[PDB]
């Protein structure tokens, strides 16, 4: 009777002991899948920030060269006279703020609004 | 009415 | 006696479920971690190149609006001497905005070459 | 010798 119950004992025991231990290994596992993740997340995301503001910082300088370009050109068009027409550079005097390119441009800019405002003599 | 313009 | 026994062999059937059980997580650890680094790249490399194409269309933007200022640089007069806008005028592309800039301009160079009057 | 300018606007 004992043979037996010794038996049963020993295979209860074994049961939920191996059930405990595991539910145990369960969440240990869950838990070391979370610590993993998250340590590769800060990894990641740590390299990203470093390659993403490099090229932030190419382009800030790129755009702080395109000012300086713009300058430049904005110096030499203030060095020229210019057709008020299309804007090419001109070649012929109206009066004040008012120059021509050509002829046709001159027609077209007077019969538009010039016809109205030439101040020339 | 439009003035004749010349080369500058 | 019994519990000698049953102490052993639970003990040890402990120790043998543990072994592979942190085989099982080994494993479940090395997939998420596989997992993550392969999403983690398409996202890297799709936030960078959103990040680039908008450097793109900025450059764009600023050269659009580079274009317009120049235009209406070109439907203006411009002081020779310090390139503010001019509010007296000499002769051909020559106007100042200023007496003072019109005498340090004339006494600089342009009394060789005013076209003027 | 240099001009008296005048204004324009
Ligand atoms: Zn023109
Ligand atoms: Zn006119
Ligand atoms: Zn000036
Ligand atoms: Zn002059």
């Amino acid at each position: 009777r004992m043979k037996s119950d010794h038996k049963r004992e020993t295979e209860r025991v074994v049961r939920e002991a191996l059930e405990k231990l595991r539910s145990e290994m369960e969440e240990e596992k869950r838990q070391a899948v979370n610590k993993a993740v998250a340590n590769m997340q800060g990894e990641m995301d740590r390299k990203c920030k470093q390659v993403k503001e490099k090229c932030k910082e190419e382009f800030v300088e790129e755009i702080k060269k395109l000012a300086t370009q713009h300058k430049q050109l904005i110096s030499q068009t203030k060095k020229k006279q210019w057709c008020y027409n299309c804007e090419e550079e001109a070649m012929y005097h109206c009066c004040w703020n008012t120059s021509y390119c050509s002829i046709k441009c001159q027609q077209e800019h007077w019969h538009a609004e010039h016809k109205r405002t030439c101040r020339r003599k | 009415s439009m003035p004749e313009l010349s080369p500058v």
